[PDB]
């Protein structure tokens, strides 16, 4: 398999598919209005739900899981208390590092705010 | 009618979508809301453009 082209050029055979595989047109097309979509999604925190899922794919126990990520949420309250209980959360913070410990970036605690809010005082009122 | 010409059933759609939602704030007897406006267009128009003629 070893030839060079009389230049010190070592010319090889390069792998293809040289095959029809009709899976690959069907598939790889994109739907172009879920635009509203993912920003609601992200908005309610369904992302987290899909954190969480994919957390459990790994655990054999998810009883241990639990305890676990609740051990670690108390170490992260104990070492910095004053960090938690208002826009950041322990357990969320626990999840979203777990998260990202798999090189997955995720926003730090799920922490997210309103950046449409009309300056200070005014609170948004849920349409039920 | 004439010289056998095929038609085209033409949409004329160039805005392929459009949504509105809304967002409500207050403190108390005063209150204001918020209107957002989404626009998909196919390229003959941006989304300022159709948002201006419409």
């Amino acid at each position: 398999g070893i030839q060079r082209d009389d230049n010190g050029r070592r010319i090889w055979r390069r792998r293809t598919l040289t095959k029809k595989d009709d899976m690959l047109r069907y598939k790889l097309q994109r739907v172009p209005f879920v635009e509203e979509q993912v920003r609601k999604i992200k908005e309610v925190g369904k992302v987290m739900t899909m954190d969480i899922e994919r957390l459990l794919l790994s655990e054999d126990n998810r009883f241990e899981f639990v305890n676990s990520v609740a051990a670690e949420a108390t170490e992260y309250v104990e070492k910095n208390r004053d960090e938690y209980g208002g826009t950041k959360k322990a357990i969320f913070h626990v999840l979203s590092n777990r998260v990202n410990d798999l090189g997955f970036d995720r926003p730090e605690a799920y922490a997210e705010s309103d950046p449409y809010k009309p300056g200070p005082g005014y609170l948004k009122e849920y349409y039920t | 009618f004439e010289d056998r010409s095929y038609p085209i059933d033409a949409v004329f759609m160039p805005v392929q979508n459009a949504n509105h939602s809304i967002h409500s704030y207050g403190n108390g007897n005063e209150k204001q809301e918020i209107l957002f406006i989404e626009i998909w267009t196919n390229g003959s128009l941006t989304p300022k453009e159709a948002l201006h003629e419409a």
